[PDB]
C-alpha cells in the first residue's frame, strides 16, 4: 500500500519535471515519455527492475532501499537467510 | 493629409507608416493633376485652376495660388535632388525611415501614371504636355533605388525591401540597358560576396555538431534569411529588366 | 508573397487551390536562371 | 466492459439499477428500461431505446443491462479522446504541429513499428513536411 503510494507520487513528480523541461530536452522528450506511454503492467515491471544493478530503472534510491529492506525482512521471515 | 502623415515623425504614426505610404501611392496613381509639377499647370485641361475660373475659385475655399495649393508637398525636382543626395551621403535610418516607405513609392506610382502624358511619348506639340517627366528621370530614380538598396543590404532588415521591389515594378519598363553595368553589377557582386560568405560559413559549421550549436546556427540561419530576403528584393527587378 | 505576382504584373500589360500559396516549379531563382 | 469502464461509474450504474432492485429481475422490465437511466441522469431517446432492445426471457437482468451500457459506452467519445493530446502537446493550440514536434510525436515509443508513417504520407501528403496533427488524428479517431 505505502510503497505503491510513494511510487505513484514519485512517478507523478517525474512526469511533472519532464513536462516542464520538455522544450529544453527536445529529442529527450520522447524517451522520457516512453515510460508514461507504456501499459501499467509493463510500467510496474520496469519500475521493479532494480533487483540487481541495471540502472535502467527510474526508481529513486530511497524507494529502492525501502523495497530492498522489505524484501530482506520477508526473506528472513520465510527462512531463506 | 496623407503627405503630412507620411512625413510625420511620431512613434504613434511609426507602426502605421507603411499603410499610409501605400495609400499615398494609390492616390498618386489615381489623381489626374500633376501636383508635383505645378509650374506647367496651364497645359493640364483637367486642372481646377484651369477650369473653375478665378471668380468661382475665389468663391470656393482655394489658395488661389497653384504653387501653394499643396504647400507642404515639395516639387518633383526637389524630391529628385533629395533622393539623389540620399543613398549617396551615407543614409542613417534614424532620421530617414519615412523616405523609402512613403516618398519613393509615391514617386514610382506618379512616374508610372504620368509617363504616358510626358513629351517623350508624344513629341508632337511638345512643351504643351501636362508633365515634364522623362525616361532619364525614370533611370535616375531607378538607379537611386538600386543604390539605396545596395547600401541597405546588411543593415535595417525589414519588409520595406520587398515592398519597394513590388512598388517599383512599373518603373523598369523604359530603362536603358546600360543601367545594368551602371548599378546592377556592383549590386549582384555584393550579393554574390554575401552568398559566398554564408555558404562558406555553412560549410565550416557543418563540421561541428554538439549539444550547443544553437548559439551559432541561429546566427547562420539569420544570415540565410537576410540573404534570401535581399535576393527576393533583387531578382524581380533583374528578371524583368 | 504570391511569388508569381511579379510575373503576372509583367504579363499584365500584354494580357499574357493546391498550389495557391506556393509552388516548387515557379521558384524565383530558377526563373531568373531560365531567363538568363 | 473490457476493463475500460471505471469502478466509480460501474458502481453508480449498479446503484441506479438497485434503485429498482427486486432480486435483479423485478421492477426492471422494459417499462423502466428508460426510467433507470432517466433517473441516473442522461436521457434515452428512441434511438437509445432501440439500441437497448436491439438484441433484447424478455425481462432483463444486471448482466444484460450493463452489457447495454457497453454499447452505450460508444456515446460521448469525441472530446475526451483528444483532451489528453491537447493537454500533453499543442501548447500553442494551432493544431499545425511544427516540423520537430512532428518528428517527436512519431518518435516510436516501444513498439518501433515501421512503414506506417511512410504509408500515411504516400497515401496523403499535405502542402503549403508540414503535416497537420488534426488531419493526422481524425483519420484514426473517426
Amino acid at each position: 500500500d505505502d510503497f505503491v503510494a510513494k511510487l505513484q507520487d514519485n512517478q507523478r513528480f517525474r512526469y511533472n519535471e519532464v513536462m516542464q523541461a520538455l522544450n529544453m530536452s527536445a529529442a529527450l522528450t520522447a524517451r522520457k515519455t516512453k515510460e508514461f506511454r507504456s501499459p501499467p503492467q509493463e510500467q510496474i515491471n520496469m519500475l521493479l527492475n532494480f533487483k540487481d544493478d541495471k540502472s535502467e530503472c527510474p526508481c529513486p534510491e530511497e524507494i529502492r532501499d525501502q523495497l530492498l529492506d522489505f524484501h530482506e525482512d520477508l526473506m528472513t521471515h520465510c527462512g531463506i537467510e | 493629409s496623407l503627405y503630412a502623415l507620411g512625413t510625420s515623425k511620431s512613434i504613434y504614426v511609426e507602426r502605421q507608416r507603411s499603410a499610409l505610404g501605400e495609400c499615398l501611392a494609390a492616390f498618386a496613381g489615381a489623381f489626374p493633376v500633376a501636383f508635383l509639377e505645378t509650374h506647367l499647370d496651364k497645359h493640364n485641361i483637367y486642372s481646377i485652376y484651369n477650369t473653375k475660373s478665378s471668380r468661382e475659385r475665389a468663391a470656393l475655399s482655394l489658395p488661389t495660388n497653384v504653387e501653394d495649393v499643396c504647400p507642404n508637398i515639395p516639387s518633383l525636382e526637389k524630391l529628385m535632388e533629395e533622393i539623389v543626395e540620399l543613398a549617396e551621403s551615407g543614409i542613417r535610418y534614424t532620421q530617414m525611415p519615412h523616405v523609402m516607405e512613403v516618398i519613393l513609392p509615391m514617386l514610382c506610382s506618379y512616374m508610372s501614371r504620368w509617363w504616358e502624358h510626358g513629351p517623350e511619348n508624344n513629341p508632337e506639340r511638345a512643351e504643351m504636355c501636362c508633365t515634364a517627366l522623362n525616361s532619364e528621370h525614370m533611370n535616375t530614380l531607378l538607379g537611386n533605388i538600386l543604390k539605396i538598396i545596395y547600401n541597405n543590404l546588411g543593415i535595417d532588415e525589414g519588409a520595406w525591401m520587398k515592398r519597394l521591389a513590388v512598388f517599383s515594378q512599373p518603373i523598369i519598363n523604359k530603362v536603358k540597358p546600360q543601367l545594368l553595368k551602371t548599378h546592377f553589377l556592383p549590386l549582384m557582386e555584393k550579393l554574390k560576396k554575401k552568398a559566398a560568405t554564408v555558404v562558406s560559413e555553412e560549410d565550416h559549421l557543418k563540421a561541428e555538431a554538439r549539444g550547443d550549436m544553437s548559439e551559432a546556427e541561429l546566427l547562420i540561419l539569420d544570415e540565410f534569411t537576410t540573404l534570401a530576403r535581399d535576393l527576393y528584393a533583387f531578382y524581380p527587378l533583374l528578371i524583368r529588366f | 508573397i504570391n511569388n508569381m505576382s511579379f510575373l503576372i504584373t509583367d504579363t499584365k500589360s500584354k494580357m499574357s487551390r493546391k498550389g495557391d500559396r506556393y509552388s516548387m516549379q515557379t521558384s524565383l531563382i530558377v526563373a531568373a536562371l531560365k531567363r538568363l | 466492459m473490457a476493463d475500460q469502464l471505471t469502478e466509480e461509474q460501474i458502481a453508480e450504474f449498479k446503484e441506479a439499477f438497485s434503485l429498482f432492485d427486486k432480486d435483479g429481475d423485478g421492477t426492471i422490465t422494459t417499462k423502466e428500461l428508460g426510467t433507470v437511466m432517466r433517473s441516473l441522469g442522461q436521457n434515452p431517446t428512441e434511438a437509445e431505446l432501440q439500441d437497448m432492445i436491439n438484441e433484447v426471457n424478455g425481462t432483463i437482468d444486471f448482466p444484460e443491462f450493463l452489457t447495454m451500457m457497453a454499447r452505450k459506452m460508444k456515446d460521448t467519445d469525441s472530446e475526451e479522446e483528444i483532451r489528453e493530446a491537447f493537454r500533453v502537446f499543442d501548447k500553442d493550440g494551432n493544431g499545425y504541429i511544427s516540423a520537430a514536434e512532428l518528428r517527436h510525436v512519431m518518435t516510436n515509443l516501444g513498439e518501433k513499428l515501421t512503414d506506417e508513417e511512410v504509408d500515411e504520407m504516400i497515401r496523403e501528403a499535405d502542402i503549403d513536411g508540414q503535416v497537420n496533427y488534426e488531419e493526422f488524428v481524425q483519420m484514426m479517431t473517426a
